[PDB]
């Protein structure tokens, strides 16, 4: 810890604090993340042992790297490549602008990338949304804070039911099913793909209930025949109000109609109809993709 | 039903020869040998069932003992204090609820402190450098089940009973990858309860035939029809059980065919 110098705290987490710094000798500046042991109780917490571990595998240009641990004994700072600025506070800056078009397509064709490269390395993030999100100047987007990730098996076994922050939660958890895979990363993805087309959040929910419903009034109360099973679901009840499906220009109104028909398939009720991270980037949506900076 | 079913295998292959622990790290061991390993798994396998932890948790914690054993000489007095940190840290990777650092310092009956199993798990990551996402036997045989048709979960209990015998005779089975002892192990299932063979489809999806898989079959056949004779008995316990369908109880065939 002696090389870096701490330039300003950015952000925080649970178990760990973000901070900017700058090697003092090859002038890097880095992300640390810092987290405590208090080295007496419970050791190293899993959340870092899964993201250190997980990291290790995951090296692609559209996912944090790792750049370093250093294990203090009782502090434990993760060193990552610093990005600029996460998502969310790109999305404040900018949600009276817009954010331009081919922008978008392209924070998606990337999100895309670096999530199938997850689910080809049987790791689910589990926890995407923009602030987890990182960009940089030169119009790159990564995925990060892979503290609630974890390495998946073929088929699946029952994972940590309490997952995805909320808004961004996928039906079949709300509903409360024993497996799920790497569907919930994609739906997040949905989410995330119309929240910045329209600057609102797609689903912004204040309990467990009230998330689904407004998935239900969004794209209507699922049946028997659009998701074979959800009727005999631990936490499916009959006495769900009836909504119909909504018209996607009026739910996303800037959106052209590839774009539409792609968010449609990333965020249909059936896990196993839901596009793949791998298919949805063969999608025409992404005829012609760009890489603009951030004009801002 | 994956999406990415065929890459992750592929991935998997990748993996568990960069994973590999050193096949004759014993021979260089001055003060443990797999006499001794075989107590330390046995137990493991116990620690398993009283914490009721995923049988995944126990093939990773063997994975980081063997891998540990290979950069490091340890003392048998030390011996158990790599065995509880290993499977410390495949709980905190695997387990929903893994257990607390003292219930751990409570099984070995305070052999050691916490603050020994603690030191102890920091050394392990430092020489495993993190590196905990290991593929297992385990991992290759749940992707082997979706080849069988209709399905038959005595054929299921018995390849994990046999993949989990596996983990106590460091000699011979370090001489095998994964996916290999998790093919043996299938074929051997199969054949012992419903007489099938090694499905066209697995020789497709992994290259291996039944040829390929002969060494390790030859050996896993004799560990057990030894199974009963063995000094270490508690996977044999674990698999009487309800649970696994009383598999470690069926009567082994006496010949292969081969
Ligand atoms: C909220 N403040 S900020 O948007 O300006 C911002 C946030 C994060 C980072 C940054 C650089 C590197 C990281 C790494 C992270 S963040 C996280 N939750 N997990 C990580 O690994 O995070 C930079 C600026």
């Amino acid at each position: 810890m002696e090389n870096f110098q701490k330039v300003e705290k950015i952000g925080e987490g649970t178990y760990g604090v973000v901070y900017k710094a700058r090697n003092k000798l090859t002038g890097e500046v880095v992300a640390l993340k810092k987290i405590r042991l208090d080295t007496e109780t419970e050791g190293v917490p899993s959340t870092a042992i899964r993201e250190i571990s997980l990291l290790k595998e995951l090296n692609h240009p559209n996912i944090v790297k790792l750049l370093d641990v250093i294990h203090t004994e009782n502090k434990l700072y993760l060193v990552f490549e610093f990005l600029h600025q996460d998502l969310k506070k790109f999305m404040d800056a900018s949600a009276l602008t817009g954010i331009p078009l081919p922008l978008i397509k392209s924070y998606l064709f990337q999100l895309l990338q670096g999530l199938a490269f997850c689910h080809s390395h049987r790791v689910l993030h589990r926890d995407l949304k923009p602030q987890n999100l990182l960009i940089n100047t030169e119009g790159a987007i990564k995925l990060a804070d892979f503290g609630l990730a974890r390495a998946f098996g073929v088929p699946v076994r029952t994972y940590t039911h309490e997952v995805v922050t909320l808004w961004y939660r996928a039906p079949e958890i709300l509903l409360g099913c024993k497996y799920y895979s790497t569907a919930v990363d994609i739906w997040s993805l949905g989410c995330i793909f119309a929240e910045m087309v329209t600057r609102r959040a797609l689903f912004p929910g204040d309990s467990e209930i009230d998330q689904l419903f407004r998935i239900f009034r969004t794209l209507g109360t699922p049946d028997e025949v659009v998701w074979p099973g959800v009727t005999s679901m631990p936490d499916y009840k009959p006495s769900f109000p009836k909504w119909a499906r909504q018209d996607f220009s009026k739910v996303v109104p800037p959106l052209d109609e590839d774009g539409r028909s792609l968010l449609s398939q990333m965020l249909h009720y059936d896990p196993n109809k839901r596009i793949s991270a791998k298919a949805a980037l063969a999608h025409p949506f992404f005829q012609d993709v760009t890489k603009p900076v951030p004009h801002l | 039903v994956p999406d990415y079913h065929e890459d992750i295998h592929t991935y998997l292959r990748e993996m568990e020869v960069k994973c590999k622990p050193k096949v004759g790290y014993m021979k260089k061991q001055p003060d443990i040998t797999n006499s001794m390993r075989a107590i330390l798994v046995d137990w493991l396998v116990e620690v398993g069932e009283e914490y009721k932890l995923q049988n995944e948790t126990l093939h990773l914690a063997v994975n980081y003992i063997d891998r540990f054993l290979s950069s490091m000489s340890v003392l048998r007095g030390k011996l158990q204090l790599v065995g509880t940190a290993a499977m410390l840290l495949a709980s905190k990777f695997e387990e929903i609820y893994p257990p607390e650092v003292a219930e751990f310092v409570y099984i070995t009956d305070d052999t050691y402190t916490k603050k020994q199993v603690l030191r102890m798990e920091h050394l392990v990551l430092k020489v495993l450098t993190f590196d905990l996402a290991a593929p297992t036997v385990n991992q290759f045989l749940t992707q082997y089940f979706l080849h069988q048709q209709p399905a038959n979960c005595k054929v299921e209990s018995l390849a994990m009973f046999l993949g989990e015998l596996s983990l106590i005779d460091a000699d011979p089975y370090l001489k095998y990858l994964p996916s290999v002892i998790a093919g043996a192990a299938f074929h051997l299932a199969l054949y012992t309860v419903t007489g099938q063979s090694w499905p066209e489809s697995l020789i497709r999806k992994t290259g291996y035939t039944l040829e390929s898989l002969k060494p390790c079959l030859m050996d896993l056949h004799q560990t057990y029809l030894k199974a009963p004779q063995h000094a270490q008995q508690s996977i044999r316990e674990k698999y009487k059980n309800s649970k696994y369908h009383g598999v470690s109880l069926l009567n082994p065939p006496e010949t292969l065919n081969l």
